[PDB]
């Protein structure tokens, strides 16, 4: 069902993308640049401008139309918080294979309702909300990340922080390792894609030889992930996995910039996350600055260099 | 977001939840008069701070305990005078806990049975959940550890809402026998609905009790509000006084800066949440003492930068600043300007360490290199980390 939609997380040069909230300050800004990177932005949306043009592109009234008229297999959302929720269901209704919500600030309850709708279908796969987006170095870029720092390669990256991903991307290009696919799952407690949805893809993607997982305090996404790795990434043909969890020093009960980054009622701490992942043979970097070299060593230890 | 107890209580009351009669007051005499207006068998004095475990804390005035039972209103006033103005240190506050400026004077009731009941968006069932335990009065984490089977959960379908089936079943599980059993049920349905109405991430009642008179009562409550919901809970957020906040942070929020003051010497502002946490981390690992955590939210602007530099310095506990920013959207250059442009207008006298990377690297390194300012440049986050430390030895 919904797990069937993981397939849609792997955007590529073939991915045709539309923008919801297209003529907005953000939609417009990240669209001018989504172009300059080489993303196939085929149009966008806004109520009451169907037929018009923005950035030399078409502006439809409904996600429904826009898709049936451009054949977009993906949609991105920059809309303000009080409307990001609606924007997602609208993409879900129009059955857009891929939906990436960037918007930070959607009421959690709204996200719970979206997750409800979402899980009982397999046409749409959601990334976010409150995330940087997704990128396939060289072929496609949906989101707000600095595309130029990326370089097609081998490391597969999935993370809850954007800045922390960039750090990671920077580190694996310095070491000349490059990235296969980068998915920023978000900073919120309730989103459409977790660590396992991506670990699932990485593990079965021949292009990805290694994986970098970046987590932080809050929830148990890191834990379920460590479980999964033990079950599916153990063996001979197991792919190396390096990670770094953020917040080993955060004070309890405090929301750390991310609605989801908070240790509450004893749950969410970073150390468990590191102890668990290690049990699943994940090599954990104790320094966010050593992500690059660490995984470089792992590929080294297996003459995968 | 969190409101005081008397605020939470009124809200729960306004929404059909059985709480105890009470009056709020901010002086020892108001407290006394308040005990009088109540006029009951026993009164209850409770300092109003966002923390928990108050009833086991200790005031700076020497008074021990945040919750006091007394049948004599004159005692209410005597105790109040020890709460009003002082610092309460519960097992959940800092070392000097929090300063109390208001107290609740409510009517005590007798508690036959104590039970823990709570509602929250569960990050496992990705939906609302009921969490009950027939063993109340105690901290939940504990009960869990000590006796897991004593805990009961029930996933509520966010679209169907709670169902008698669930409510009653929980009531049974909590211990409410026969007649009472259905009262607890109704109340639980009340909490769920109130919970949803007010966009709460959690509503915790402890104890959710039973009196000898046969009344089901929420004797205490702790509601956490989803901040992302301020835009549609305007009235509920108006009550958030922002009084218990660390002096500083309030300022930052004025420029929309995610500030979180720790107890250290090496201040540090970073853009992006994870890097913010990451920097505190890498500082602590190298014998550092993160003075805080700051997040320039999405994009920056010389305004923010300077502003961010003003809050951080106004703090006399800082002996260095560690700027760690990753030029993605907004190139490093615009960031460099805000930095240098601030060093000058701020005449800062704390050793500053800066670590930039990403869009516009090389250029911004000259903007700094040029300024001639005492700005220490780091090669990465490790670099910035270690150096930022020595700079306070
Ligand atoms: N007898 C009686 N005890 C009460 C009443 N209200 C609160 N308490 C007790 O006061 C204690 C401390 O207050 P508490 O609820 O723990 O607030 P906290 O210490 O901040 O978590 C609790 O364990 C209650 O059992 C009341 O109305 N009657
Ligand atoms: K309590």
């Amino acid at each position: 069902s919904y797990t069937a939609s993981r397939k849609h997380l792997y955007v590529d040069k073939n991915t045709k993308v539309i923008c919801q909230g297209f003529t907005g300050k953000q939609g417009t800004f990240h669209s001018q640049q989504a172009l300059e990177y080489g993303t196939n932005l085929v149009g966008g949306t806004t109520p009451g401008k169907g037929g018009k043009t923005h950035l030399g592109l078409p502006v439809f009234n409904t996600v429904k139309e826009a898709k049936e008229q451009t054949g977009a297999t993906a949609s991105v959302i920059y809309v303000p918080p009080p409307f990001a929720a609606a924007a997602i269901n609208e993409a879900i209704d129009a059955e857009v294979p891929l939906v990436v919500c960037i918007t930070e600030g959607i009421p959690q309850q709204d996200m719970v309702r979206v997750k409800h709708r979402l899980l009982r279908q397999g046409k749409t796969r959601l990334i976010g909300p409150n995330c940087p987006g997704v990128i396939n170095p060289g072929e496609c870029k949906i989101g707000i990340m600095p595309g130029h720092i990326h370089k097609k390669g081998r490391i597969g990256i999935v993370s809850r922080s954007g800045t922390l991903t960039y750090e990671a991307v920077h580190q694996t290009t310095q070491v000349g390792l490059g990235q296969s696919l980068c998915v920023g799952i978000g900073g919120d407690p309730f989103n459409g894609t977790d660590f396992t949805d991506c670990l699932e893809i990485f593990l079965n993607d021949p292009a990805t030889e290694g994986i970098i997982l970046i987590g932080e305090i809050g929830g148990n996404a890191e834990e379920n992930a460590a479980e999964f790795l033990k079950q599916h990434n153990s063996g001979p043909k197991s792919k190396p996995v390096v990670s770094f969890i953020a917040g080993l020093t955060a004070p309890p009960g405090r929301r750390m910039g991310h609605a989801g980054a908070i240790i509450a009622g004893g749950k969410g701490g970073a150390k468990e996350k590191i102890t668990a992942l290690q049990s699943a043979g994940v090599v954990v970097s104790m320094s966010p600055a050593q992500l690059g070299t660490t995984i470089y060593k792992e590929f080294e230890k297996r003459k995968m260099l | 977001m969190n409101l005081q107890e008397y605020q939470s209580k009124k809200l729960m009351s306004d929404n059909g939840v059985k709480v105890q009669r009470f009056f709020v007051a901010d002086t020892a005499n108001e407290a006394l008069e308040a005990a009088k207006r109540l006029n009951a068998k026993e009164i209850v004095l409770k300092a109003q701070i966002l923390a928990g475990g108050r009833g086991k804390g200790v005031f700076s005035s020497g008074l021990k305990g945040g919750v006091h039972l007394t049948k004599d209103p004159e005692v209410v006033g005597q105790l109040a005078k020890q709460m009003i103005g002082y610092n309460l240190a519960t097992k959940q506050t800092p070392k000097e806990g929090v300063k109390v400026n208001k107290v609740m004077v409510a009517e005590a009731l007798d508690i036959s049975r104590e039970t823990y009941l709570a509602i929250l968006m569960d990050r496992s069932c990705n939906g609302p959940v009921l969490v009950g335990s027939p063993q109340g009065g105690v901290d939940i984490e504990e009960v869990a550890a000590s006796n897991p089977e004593l805990i009961f959960k029930e996933q509520i379908d966010i679209i169907e809402g709670i169902k008698d089936s669930q409510a009653q079943r929980m009531a049974e599980n909590l211990g409410f026998l026969g007649p009472l059993q259905n009262q607890a049920a109704d109340q639980i349905k009340k909490l769920y609905n109130l919970f949803l109405k007010i966009d709460a991430t959690q509503v915790e009642v402890n104890p959710f009790g039973e009196t000898p008179e046969g009344q089901v009562v929420c004797f205490d409550a702790k509601i956490n509000f989803d901040d992302n919901a301020e835009f549609r809970q305007k009235d509920i957020f108006a009550m958030d006084d922002k009084s218990e906040n660390e002096p500083i942070e309030n300022e930052a929020a004025k420029y929309d800066l995610k500030y979180i003051g720790l107890d250290g010497n090496i201040a540090c502002f970073v853009n992006g949440a994870g890097l913010a946490m990451a920097t505190c981390d890498i500082i602590f690992l190298n014998g550092g003492k993160p003075a805080n955590f700051l997040d320039l939210g999405g994009g920056v602007k010389e305004s923010q930068v300077y502003q961010a530099f003003k809050l951080l310095t106004a703090d006399p506990k800082v002996e260095a600043i560690l700027v760690n920013i990753f030029g993605g959207i907004v190139n490093c250059a615009i960031i460099a300007n805000g930095i240098t442009k601030a060093c000058r207008e701020l005449e800062l006298k704390v050793p500053l360490v800066v670590r930039l990377e990403g869009t516009n690297v090389h250029e911004a390194q000259n903007i700094l290199t040029n300024s001639g300012l005492p700005i220490t440049s780091a090669v990465d986050l490790e670099d910035a980390a270690k150096k930022a430390v020595a700079s306070v030895t």
